């Protein structure tokens, strides 16, 4: 999930909306 | 872990920032 | 703007509140 | 929603537990 | 400035990428 | 006025996320 | 690099209120 | 509009950033 | 106190340093 | 690398967020 | 202090509490 | 760069002002 891609690696805001509502 | 608390601190704002208003759920532990 | 900077707030200290639960946040009215 | 009942006044941390998973 | 541009109303993300290098 | 510092504070947190490794100049005045 | 990237997020939050109405030039590039 | 507690929150920070080692001290009040 | 005084117009830097222990 | 200084800056957020009418001393050390 | 009891292992808001006045 | 100097040691605010306008 969001913590095991993006604390470890940089997301992009792109990748983070993959995570939106 | 302190570490990954003060980077989920960060995530989220981002979050709130990119999602706009679709919102998010936040499930750290997937 | 004002809402706006408030959500930022918001969801800050949802954040911190919530700890591993996790947190919903919605601007749904 | 919690912009309505958190952003005219301050919301409590018992308030706020409301929007946890 | 992007203060009476994005202070003023909400600015979206497309908006702010103007003021990137 | 701290409205707008308050702002201008939120505006470089979204302009340090958008921009990504471009950077940004902030200069209020405008 | 997300420490680095963590880090910079405070770094602008301090470019901000110490260069006041001057504004400031964030880069990340060496 | 909760805009003495948004000020605050940014007050801190600006106080953890000025004081460095010493400290500060936050009172709304 | 510092809410008073750095609410409405903005405060700098040494003004802050008034409220470091 | 700053972690010290980073982690300080969000105990005052979640301090301020906790605290109520008469504040809080920040005092790391 | 603060800095050796919360920077490797989270604190709650209830021990945080503690530092409060 | 900024990244470089102040990441890896902690910068005072007069380092910081090196990086204004
Ligand atoms: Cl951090
Ligand atoms: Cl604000
Ligand atoms: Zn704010
Ligand atoms: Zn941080």
């Amino acid at each position: 999930g969001i913590v095991e891609q993006c604390c470890t690696s940089i997301c992009s805001l792109y990748q983070l909306e993959n995570y939106c509502n | 872990f302190v570490n990954q608390h003060l980077c989920g601190s960060h995530l989220v704002e981002a979050l709130y920032l990119v999602c706009g208003e679709r919102g998010f759920f936040y499930t750290p532990k997937t």
